[PDB]
RNA sequence: GGCCCAUUCGGGUCUUGUAAUUGGAAUGAGUACAAUGUAAAUACCUUAACGAGGAACAAUUGGAGGGCAAGUCUGGUGCCAG
């Protein structure tokens, strides 16, 4: 019984952890990447 | 090597077989095991053919 | 100019985003959220390595500088354009080399 | 683009300074250095030129008026006690760091600088002494430069470092002390996180209020009722009794009674809003 | 009458209705250049409010609310002070009174990010006395230095890392996070020697009343019968009942061959069957990685230099190095643990 | 075992006395070379770079 | 005096801790434990993970 | 799992 | 030792104030002279909630049950479930947590189960639209109470999920010296396990009283039905007066009993809402103890809150005496310079509270 | 054995390497009896005595790569990959 509980908890924690890192990585790329590409366009305009 | 101390890149010395088990022989390490596994598979591959 | 005409921008360390990342010295661990003082705009910046992450803590001044990548690397997080060069008025490299101590 | 950069240097962490708008307490000046570097002679020299009166014996806090609106408290840190160096380093607004020029930096001098750096760096002034013991001008100039650059590593580059040559009648060169006494009055102090969040005071006087009869009928072993006096610092202390306090090196206690007293050394500018005459020592 | 009733008292419905046929009574209701200056303006603006409100108060009312302000010369009276303080009172030694916030009063487990000081010669050790300077207070504690193991657990270390920070947990009065501190091993003049004395530097990260530091505890057994993948192990467990607990546990050899504990063998006691991904050898050693809880020792020895006559020879718990020398005991050593050079003969197969 | 035990203790005590010899007779304590130059952590550099 | 009484109690704690640091560690604290080293049936107690 | 990380607890003497 | 209290009055506040201040308290003589002495079931359940959210605390209940000794620990929070006894609804357990949730080591994610409404305790929609907005003005940006199932009395069966994602050092200093202008009136009329017509019949009743007003009146009809409708039939309304200028809210609520006319309750609550507005200056009475406590636990700053002389009642006076016995802060009250009305400004200095549990 | 060219396979050339030991000579930074220097003095130039093997009389700054564990983490189609 303890074996069943431990494995389920480990999988859930592993699933949640991968969800968080994917979220914070994607949000950084999307929002900051926009600002970078925006700035790169202004510099090209100059 | 960028932003790494020399202390970080320190050789980790590797152990030996216990004295109580000294009769049996050399304590195999991962590199030693890899040589065995490849050798067996090479022979088994030809024997299968 | 990314900083509104300046080469370096003073900021406030709001949070260390990647503190919970399991993999040591990952690209995410070296990221810190910084609030630019000049306009209050929140931005994310790189730290040179996880070792220098210990020095950086919340609510301390940081001087930022552009982070230039010569070539694409597998693990980089594109979009983070800034790297921390000074914390509390002391060079972070100097702290990393133990040639100074951060004054609080 | 220098105009942009200079503006950046003005930008800092917003912070709240709890110094009252009127009648601030005296600033604490800590004279810290290894034994025999001349902490006592420096205090006497500074006390005389600001007050024009000489203290033959100095012990514990000494409050003097250094300016029209500026008041100063001196403290001689015991050089041989490390426990002392810790708790001065937490309250000292200004530290006069004594260094022996002939011998150079010492372990205790470094240790206090590292203690101070971790508890919030206060203003630190380097005072170089025993420069008369040198026999050559050439070696003296090199030692001064070497001492100055090392001191610039611990404290911001360009930090002011004072040079004292010799001692006459237990006093330093008069013209040299004046440059120091101004720089203490010119100094503008910084808001530090810990000092602006807790109340503390340097006991100016100590007195035992325990009744002598109690001492006899029970014995000296009986605990004592004590009163302490001193200016308050930092955040206001609550008026009501019962607040918890810690006395460094003694333990924790609760304020049994508290009462404000007239200032023994009121600043002159205060009296006038109501000069050699104006300068006072307590 | 009492706030346990969230709903407030109201008049009877009909009277409220008559009051509110007509609702005429209630009809009456229905640039700073830089962001830094804006924050400073907000601070200064609020600080202006305090002076205005206090000025409107009576002087007695001011003292009642704000208390005694800085700059006030004040007489504070204490009771139950130790008699040594008045007797062994040296005017040269300062007396610093420090007010305490409610957090400082509590005692518990303090979590700090701690490093050996760069100029300190030796690395600190776990469960090794250290005199700390937190807030207004100085005291001696027994810290435990730990590591995150890729942020999965709180594993106990043996010593501070040579040139980097490591999480430390020690028992003592609590303090707010962002409270820096320093540590010293020796405060007496007798043991000052010549070496640099500031031992540790760090910042408190978290305060708690409990902690679950854990230590890696590795069970070791040896094989005595090997059958291709399957193999029998011995010396890991002392009785079959122990094996019953660990059935299905993951194990590995030194060689890196992973395996599982399948079942306990009836004869002899403690032997069991394990299946490995590949054939193991007799020279190999099987290891079960297990974790054992560790507890922070509750030792609190506040430094009381002023109370002592010397005031400069305070001595508390001694290091593990010094205690051994006094009792003439040797540094414990394990012959198998030591490292030796090993020469590998070239491997050849039939 | 006692004979070897006494040997280890004696060797340790000799080292502590040798360390004690380093402390200067004058009470004044000087900063060592590490504090004075403050070179910190540096890579190993070939002597050829010196000139 | 009260302070002297407190000093005595701390002087009892200090001695106990001094022996503990000198004394050989429990089997659990020692890494790499074996069947012979530990007491019999100890694992049944510890409730390891 | 509830008892793992608690030092307090309700003490009911009724 | 212990700051001693008497009786059961302000039981939740005295524990919460003790937990916030960290000062141990002792409360004695709880229902001494009654036939049934000592703590009620809902009170002891309330205590158990504290240890689920605090760590290291020592609560000791005397043998007779009339005296309790509380030594507060550190707010730890976390995810948990609490089964609220039928003697009190979930709101009786929710509201004290709102004082503590922004001051935790980990976000509060508490699932309450039991009755979701009563005649004397805060309702779900009072907490959602009536108390949280007060916190939002105090700097708790993220707070929510999710209604998964409603449970009407006497059988209940409801469950609500309290989530406070916002953790802050201390509440922002308050400055409200004006009388907010009400832009609109909204509210939630709900029913369970009955015909939907009842909700409309209330909305007719409330609309009848409020139509004299010159502001919009839009009341939502939240009919609950199906598995999520609880186990007993019930219905009630809550009307909230909103001031969009500065996000201020006043509200009044009530639920319906067997044999009661839906139109009449809609008339009564809307009548009471106007009464509360008449009695309000910046925050209504049922909001005030939250506002008073939060200003006490602010920075070392002077907070100004305008209050009406009608608000300063026996409930107000007893609150302030309780605050001083723990915190020792005194609230000074000054009249306003205006002559059109009779308000007074409450000035309070925060004790410099800081959220020291949160890891950084 | 060292080095050079070459995607590939390979091709070209010869006193090279030491992570070894060792000798006596030379001199400046420095420290200084001096003199010169200068209103006096510092500095410079000159010069009695001392001043080199880790010549510890201990210049830096930046980059490119390796390799190691009964170590930790992640994903899988065992023994793999990151
Ligand atoms: N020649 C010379 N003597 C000095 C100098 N500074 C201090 N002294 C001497 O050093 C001695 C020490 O004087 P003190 O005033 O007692 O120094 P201190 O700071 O009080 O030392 P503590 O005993 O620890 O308090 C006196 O004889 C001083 O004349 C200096 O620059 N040159
Ligand atoms: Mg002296
Ligand atoms: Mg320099
Ligand atoms: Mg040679």
């Amino acid at each position: 019984f303890e074996a069943r509980q431990r494995i389920e908890e480990k999988n859930k924690e592993s699933s949640d952890y991968h969800a968080k890192m994917a979220h914070i990585v994607n949000t950084i790329n999307t929002e900051e990447g926009a600002e970078k590409n925006k700035y790169e366009r202004e510099r090209k305009l100059r | 090597a960028k932003l790494v101390h020399d202390v970080q890149k320190k050789q980790h010395r590797e152990r030996s077989q216990l004295t109580s088990r000294s009769r049996y022989g050399f304590l195999e390490k991962h590199k030693d095991y890899v040589k065995r596994a490849q050798d067996f598979h090479r022979k088994q591959s030809t024997l299968k053919v | 100019s990314p900083f509104g005409g300046s080469s370096h921008a003073k900021g406030i360390v709001l949070e260390k985003l990647g503190i919970e990342s399991k993999q040591p010295n990952s690209a995410i661990r070296k990221c810190v959220r910084v609030q630019l003082i000049k306009n209050g705009k929140k931005v994310t910046a790189f730290v040179p390595n996880d070792g220098c992450l210990n020095f950086v803590d919340e609510n301390d001044e940081v001087l930022l500088a552009g982070f230039g990548r010569k070539g694409k690397a597998k693990g980089d997080i594109p979009g983070v354009r800034f790297k921390v060069v000074k914390v509390s008025g002391v060079s972070l490299l100097a702290l990393w080399k133990e040639k100074k101590e951060k004054p609080r | 683009q220098r105009s942009s950069d200079v503006n950046e240097r003005k930008l800092h962490v917003p912070m709240v300074d709890r110094t009252p708008e009127d009648d601030p307490p005296p600033f604490i000046v800590a004279v810290v250095g290894p034994p025999g570097t001349g902490k006592t002679t420096l205090i006497r020299s500074l006390v005389r030129r600001m007050t024009k009166s000489t203290l033959n014996d100095i012990q514990g806090p000494i409050t003097v008026v250094s300016g029209k609106h500026r008041r100063l408290t001196f403290l001689e840190c015991p050089a041989d006690d490390l426990n002392a160096m810790i708790d001065i380093a937490k309250i000292a607004d200004l530290v006069l760091l004594l260094i022996d020029g002939n011998f150079g930096f010492e372990m205790e001098t470094m240790e206090f600088l590292n203690i101070a750096q971790h508890h919030g760096m206060p203003r630190v002034l380097g005072v170089a002494t025993h420069l008369d013991l040198f026999k050559s001008q050439s070696t003296l100039r090199a030692s001064k430069k070497r001492l100055k650059h090392r001191f610039w590593t611990e404290v911001y580059q360009g930090a002011k470092l004072f040079y004292l040559s010799g001692v006459i009648n237990g006093r330093y060169p008069d013209r040299e002390i004046l440059n120091l006494s101004r720089f203490i009055s010119v100094m503008k102090f910084r808001p530090l996180k810990w000092r602006n969040e807790h109340p503390y005071m340097l006991a100016d006087r100590f007195t035992d209020l325990t009744h002598p009869e109690l001492i006899e009928t029970q014995g000296l072993q009986i605990d004592r009722k004590v009163a302490i006096y001193g200016y308050l610092h930092g955040t206001p202390l609550p008026s009501a009794p019962g607040t918890r306090v810690h006395i460094a090196g003694v333990g924790d206690f609760s304020v049994a009674q508290i009462e404000k007293l007239p200032d023994p050394c009121p600043t002159p500018f205060y009296q006038q809003k109501l000069d050699d005459k104006d300068k006072l020592i307590y | 009458v009492d706030l346990e009733k969230f709903v407030p008292y109201f008049d009877t419905f009909e009277k409220l209705a008559k009051k509110w046929k007509s609702v005429d009574a209630i009809k009456e209701r229905f640039e700073y250049d830089t962001w830094y200056e804006l924050q400073k303006a907000k601070i200064s603006k609020q600080l202006e409010i305090n002076n205005i409100e206090y000025q409107e108060m009576t002087p007695e009312q001011r003292q009642r609310i704000e208390g005694f302000k800085a700059g006030s010369y004040v007489r504070i009276v204490f009771e139950k002070v130790p008699m040594e303080f008045v007797k062994n009172f040296n005017p040269k030694f300062p007396i610093v009174m420090g007010g305490l916030l409610p957090t400082e009063i509590k005692f518990g487990i303090v979590k700090a990010r701690l490093r050996r000081h760069r100029w300190h010669k030796k690395i600190l050790k776990t469960n090794d006395p250290l005199v700390l300077s937190l807030g207004w207070r100085r005291f001696q504690t027994l810290p435990i230095y730990t590591t995150t193991d890729s942020r999965t657990r709180t594993r106990m270390l043996k010593y501070t890392p040579e040139h980097t920070y490591c999480n430390a947990a020690f028992y003592g009065p609590l303090c707010s996070p962002n409270t820096p501190f320093c540590g010293v091993q020796i405060v007496a003049n007798s043991d000052t020697g010549n070496g640099f004395r500031i031992a540790a530097t760090g910042i408190v990260e978290e305060i708690d009343v409990n902690i679950e530091i854990v230590k890696k505890l590795k069970l070791v057994g040896f094989p005595y019968k090997i059958f291709k993948n399957t193999a029998f192990i011995k010396d890991m467990f002392s009785s079959a009942m122990e094996v019953a607990r660990f059935e299905g546990a993951q194990i590995k050899t030194v060689s890196g061959i992973r395996g599982e504990i399948k079942r306990a063998l009836s004869k002899p006691e403690g032997h069991y069957r394990a299946a490995f991904e590949d054939k193991i050898l007799m020279s190999d050693i099987v290891i079960l990685r297990s974790w054992y809880p560790v507890r922070v020792k509750k030792f609190y020895n506040p430094v009381t230099s002023l109370l002592l006559k010397e005031k400069t020879e305070w001595k508390g718990l001694r290091l593990t190095g010094q205690i051994r020398a006094a009792m003439n005991l040797e540094t414990p050593s394990n012959p198998d643990s030591a490292y030796h050079k090993i020469e590998r003969v070239e491997r050849h197969f039939n | 075992k006692e004979a070897h035990k006494n040997a280890v203790i004696a060797a340790r005590e000799g080292k502590l006395a040798e360390l004690a010899e380093n402390v200067s007779g004058d009470g004044k304590r000087a900063i060592n070379y590490q504090i004075l130059k403050n070179k910190g952590l540096t890579p190993k550099r070939n002597k050829d770079n010196r000139n | 005096s009260s302070f002297e009484k407190q000093q005595i109690e701390i002087r009892k704690q200090i001695e106990q801790l001094e022996n503990e640091a000198v004394a050989e560690k429990k089997w659990s604290l020692k890494g790499e434990v074996k069947a012979k080293d530990r007491p019999e049936d100890a694992l049944l107690t510890e409730e390891l993970e | 799992k509830m008892m793992k990380n608690k030092r307090g607890g309700v003490i009911d003497k009724r | 030792k212990y700051t001693t209290f008497q009786g059961s009055q302000n039981f939740r506040l005295r524990i919460v104030l003790a937990t916030l201040s960290g000062k141990p308290i002792k409360i004695e003589k709880i229902r001494s002279g009654d036939l049934n002495p000592g703590l009620k079931d809902y009170e002891v359940s309330f205590l158990r909630l504290i240890e689920s959210v605090t760590n290291g605390s020592v609560i000791e209940i005397s043998y007779t049950g009339t005296t309790v000794i509380y030594r507060p620990g550190i707010i730890v929070g976390g995810a948990s479930t609490h089964i609220c006894p039928s003697s009190k609804p979930v709101g009786y357990f929710v509201e004290p947590m709102l004082y503590l949730a922004p001051f935790s080591k980990k976000k509060f994610s508490i699932l309450f189960k039991g009755i979701t409404a009563s005649h004397n305790d805060a309702g779900i929609e009072a907490i959602k639209w009536g108390l949280m907005p007060v916190m939002e003005k105090f700097g708790v940006r993220e707070c929510a109470l999710h209604t998964l199932k409603r449970g009407s009395p006497p059988l209940g069966g409801g469950e609500v999920h309290l989530v406070v994602d916002s953790l802050i050092a201390q509440p922002i200093t308050m400055h409200e010296i004006d009388r907010p202008i009400i832009s609109s009136i909204t509210g939630v009329a709900y029913s369970t396990r009955v015909s939907p017509s009842l909700v409309n019949r209330m909305i007719d009743g409330a609309k009848k009283v409020l139509k004299n007003l010159q502001c919009e009146v839009n009341i939502t009809a939240d009919v609950w039905r199906g598995e999520n409708s609880g186990k007993s039939p019930g219905w009630g309304i809550t009307l909230v007066a909103q001031s969009k200028q500065k996000g201020w809210s006043y509200f009044a609520e009530d639920i319906g009993d067997a044999g009661s006319i839906p139109e009449e309750l809609g008339e009564k609550v809307a009548c009471q809402l106007l009464e509360e507005i008449s009695k309000s200056a910046a925050v209504g009475r049922n909001q005030l103890p939250l506002a008073i406590v939060y200003m006490v636990i602010g920075k070392e700053d002077i907070g100004r809150l305008r209050i009406n002389k009608e608000q300063i009642d026996e409930r107000f006076i007893i609150l302030l005496r309780d605050i001083k016995k723990i915190f020792n802060t005194e609230v000074f009250l000054k009249p306003v310079d205006e002559a059109d009305n009779e308000d007074m400004i409450a000035t309070i200095k925060g004790i410099g509270f800081t959220n020291t549990s949160k890891k950084i």
